[PDB]
């Protein structure tokens, strides 16, 4: 298996100082939807392999890193990347809303010195009304 | 770091004209705060930018099917600080505005569909204030980066990006780029002392 | 349909130059009614386009042969709504407009010779205004096609067509494409309102 | 052989709703000269295979068309093009002169929505002198 | 022959940008007694030509590379009938003037290097007048040939020649071409007499 | 042995009115420094080949011809182009000093109507402390 269980002691080596892009997890075993995101973990752990690494920190085991990035409610996902947080996602969510989080946010870096590396691939689309009007 | 001046030059922006990979035409220099470019053949305008009078040698059917299309195209205008395009063919129009994207947190490589009749805000200087205060503190790598922030390019009736067959905006038949003089003047008196 | 206004604007013509299919130099715009295109090298006169001075960097041998023959080149000039050429150098011109063709009942596409020392009227206004008013009544897709009508292929020295080793104009060294700009602002007229 | 023999009947099938370029040739048994181009005819239709059609209508059978296109004298080529007169050539002439006359005509519609097709091949050449000066 | 007159014009140079073997963006036309080239991005300067808000869409990585090293670039400025260069850019540039190398008796075409800081007399009206007497004498073909001498070339950054990797002008990611009007001026009234 | 050795009366035929470049070496048996250049102008002359001919002319032998050219001092190179002296170089000098010499003044011509040979090549290089600065 290719996933990461983080610690409070562990979690200053494994993310912040990791290198690429880390997706970390917020559960605990009382948490309903966080058990209906632990199969798609596995999945995204094994698809997105060598461009993304999926670590896991429970919060009862571990109190001290929640309250630390102001996480409030779980499931939370926080996607770090070089010791920041680049994106963030709250609550449960499909498989196919994971890919979309993902895709849109594996900018790499830690701009702007590297924004040309977000027009080096194939852009993305929107309608106007995706603005929802 | 001396602060810079957000005054505005007299031509607000320049647009140059792509068919493929292909420059095509000569550069227009907007002087007006409202104008249109669209495929009709009116020379002597100066709020008009009319791509059906411009010649390519290299022009294939394709090309020339698709400028039949382009019609009253899209209107451009300037106002306190913003741009807008307004979508006056009766085809979509494509823009991909990175300032554009920042203000709904989309991707800054974005291609947003503008359909007839639509009006959208395509840049805004405050944003770009914004982004050029950021970088002047992550250092000269990231102001130069900043450049393209003050360019805009649109495609005529035909779209490009992940959902179809043009991937790159060099794949569209016709297309435009837009250089805002404005932000760019600005982001010279930021890297002339960086 | 409103009927249109037969007026001239300032610049009664535009002149791009071409060797073989690449553009050279930048577009001469012509604001006096009589100039000359030439091979020499005077760079600020509103009466001459010099393509002495021009560089292009992948220019050949053959082309640098053929730019030396040009000498005093084409005299052209717009009097009472016509269009006129005279083969000042010591080479002919060869000619091809379609207004010009129409006018003798010819192919529209015909390459004309016009040798040295000869005058012709290559564009005539009211010529152009019979066909535009036969293409109102042929519908729009007709109106779009009389773009290259306003338009005017000619090449130096060098002859292009059946009846020569190069079969299309981009296989000449020397030629130049004028946009007659009174014709295609009254096409444009026509065309916004269709 | 190719060559299609029109009546008044027929001529309105034959030549004015047909597709592509129709040569209509009036002809009668008495025409001198119209019986010099009847082998050139024949060489004709058999070259222009394809792009053109050769129609000969008897004017002594069929006494109710040449006036009504205006055939005052013979031999006398019409040039049909999608039910429009596109092209007429008067008198007797050389295989040459046929060509000549066909090569230049042969322009295809019915423009000015279809102008563009005389410029996607190899321009014709005439000199200044050639208007005849 | 008619004696010509050493008269200057407006504009006293024209400065085309090249990357590798394509022109980009348009030409500038210098108005200015003194005036800069560099790699930032005012667009409203007219002693200013600022490549740095240039676009080409066949830009490759080295090339954008290179010029993020342009910097304050070179200086380029007319006094009494001679042209200077200065190098402002803390890379060399390379320059390719005949007419200099007449005067220090080098290889028409050789390519000399200014490093940063270092002054160059570039032109001289007096030693092409010499030059351009020298071929009145010799011919017309000789004064056809002169067209060039009227030319200077210039690269940021990189050098070309036999002492480097890229032997042609065209290999350099980032050069300039000046075309010096008034020598232009003077050679095409000799060229419309012979 | 590529090497042609002048006189006073063959000068004018093997030298100005010669074919492409001619290098003349003004020479004598009692000139130090002449002897040191004439292995060099051996291995020059095959080198050289097709490009360049070496012509030596004895001056003891043959005294008219050096004072026509203004040769004060011996060695004494003049290198002839087409009937006219292109360049000169004068004193004893190295293998590498003169193979520079010959580089640099081998343009051809006879200018300014050739002038365009000297550019179809790849161009020297300079520094500008070259100038010695």
């Amino acid at each position: 298996d290719k996933i990461i269980h983080l610690t409070d002691d562990s979690f200053d080596t494994d993310v912040l100082k990791a290198d690429g892009a880390i997706l970390v997890d917020f559960w605990a075993e009382w948490c309903g939807p966080c058990k209906m995101i632990a199969p798609i973990l596995d999945e995204i752990a094994d698809e997105y392999q060598g461009k993304l690494t999926v670590a896991k920190l429970n919060i009862d085991q571990n109190p001290g890193t929640a309250p630390k990035y102001g996480i409030r409610g779980i499931p939370t996902l926080l996607l770090f990347k070089n010791g920041e947080v680049a994106a963030t996602k709250v609550g449960a969510l499909s498989k196919g809303q994971l890919k979309e989080f993902l895709d849109a946010n594996l900018a790499g870096s830690g701009l702007l010195c590297d924004l040309d590396a977000l027009f080096q691939g194939v852009p993305p689309n929107k309608s106007i009304y995706d603005v929802w009007v | 770091l001396q602060p810079v001046t957000y005054c505005e030059p007299a031509f607000w922006c320049s647009i140059s004209y792509y068919e493929l990979n292909q420059r095509v035409g000569e550069t227009f220099h907007a002087s007006q705060p409202s104008m249109t470019v669209d495929g009709f053949t009116d020379p002597s305008n100066s709020e008009r930018f009319c791509l059906g009078l411009l010649s390519n040698v290299n022009r294939n059917a394709a090309v020339e099917l698709t400028r039949r299309h382009i019609g009253r195209g899209v209107r451009l205008y300037y106002i306190g600080g913003e741009v807008f395009a307004e979508c006056l063919s009766d085809s979509a129009i494509f823009v991909q505005s990175p300032n554009c994207n920042q203000r709904y947190g989309w991707h800054p490589a974005t291609v947003c569909k503008i359909p007839p009749g639509c009006n959208l805000k395509i840049f805004n200087n405050q944003e770009f204030a914004a982004l050029l205060a950021q970088s002047v503190n992550q250092g000269f790598e990231a102001v130069y980066q900043l450049t393209r922030m003050c360019t805009i390019r649109m495609s005529f009736v035909k779209g490009w990006g992940a959902e179809y067959r043009r991937q790159t905006v060099t794949s569209t038949p016709c297309w435009i780029e837009l250089h805002l003089n404005g932000p760019l003047q600005w982001l010279d008196k930021v890297l002339t002392q960086m």
